[PDB]
């Protein structure tokens, strides 16, 4: 792991190996993809970085499903009619209509 | 009878030798390496075999 971002073209790198050897980054990766406390490459013996490592863990908060497009829609439910006309035009209602947006020159609602 | 005796004198010659790192494999990647997490020690990125 790189420890710390030191711009003076150095950085603070805690080793469990034992060298450490300061090099010029290859071109393939850049320090653009390297972020303060990341996982990365190191050699054993000559201990330089040929790649960033690409493998990150599960998002580690708390409970949470992410889901694109749900099966349902709020044609089932009726009577209830006027609550749905308020979601409808604080929520959906930018996105279909940008220039709406612009002319009042406001946010619907966070 | 012969091949036996054979295989018994072989055998006294190999013997010098390293071993091998047990490891648990976490999850293989296509640039044809795989990461590992070795029990007492780290974990490696190594470049598999011919097999």
């Amino acid at each position: 792991t790189l420890e710390e971002i030191i711009d003076d073209n150095h950085a603070i790198v805690s080793t469990s190996v034992g060298s450490e050897h300061y090099v010029s980054i290859l071109s393939f990766v850049d320090k653009d993809l390297l972020e303060p406390g990341c996982s990365v490459l190191l050699n054993h013996k000559v201990h330089a970085v040929i790649g960033v490592l690409m493998d990150d863990t599960d998002p580690l908060v708390t409970v949470m499903k992410v889901e694109k497009a749900p099966q349902e829609t709020y044609a089932d439910i009726g009577g209830l009619d006027n609550q749905i006309q308020e979601i409808k035009e604080s929520v959906e209602l930018p996105l279909t209509h940008p220039e709406y947006y612009e002319e009042m020159g406001i946010k619907p609602p966070k | 009878l012969n091949a036996k005796v054979r295989l018994l004198r072989e055998e006294l010659q190999l013997l010098q030798e390293q071993g091998s790192y047990v490891g648990e494999v976490v999850r293989a990647m296509d640039k044809k390496k795989v990461l590992v997490k070795v029990h007492p020690e780290g974990k490696f990125v190594v470049d598999v075999d011919k097999n």
